[PDB]
């Protein structure tokens, strides 16, 4: 989604909190979103 | 414009080649054994 490395403990590892916090906030926005698609296909496949 | 509950004045000295040190999300021998400033810190570094 824009980050270094898609493993968390990668980023954590190979940088400092002060750019591990922005590679992981766009890891988290990328995940949240995904999160979000699949439950609202959900939502509407259980309505059919 | 602004009104606060305490104000820290925290004083020192140092080079020039190392006020860069002296900011939030830094790193170096300043911010690792003698001074770090916090991640969020909200205030102005002031010297001259």
């Amino acid at each position: 989604f824009g980050a270094i490395s898609s493993v968390l403990n990668d980023i954590l590892s190979r940088l400092d909190p002060p750019e591990a916090e922005v590679q992981i906030d766009r890891l988290i926005t990328g995940r949240l979103q995904s999160l979000q698609t699949y439950v609202t296909q959900q939502l509407i496949r259980a309505a059919e | 414009d602004l009104c606060f509950t305490n104000v820290y004045a925290d004083s020192f000295v140092i080079r020039g080649d190392e006020v860069r040190q002296i900011a939030p999300g830094q790193t170096g021998k300043i911010a690792d054994y003698n001074y770090k400033l916090p991640d969020d810190f909200t205030g102005c570094v002031i010297a001259w």
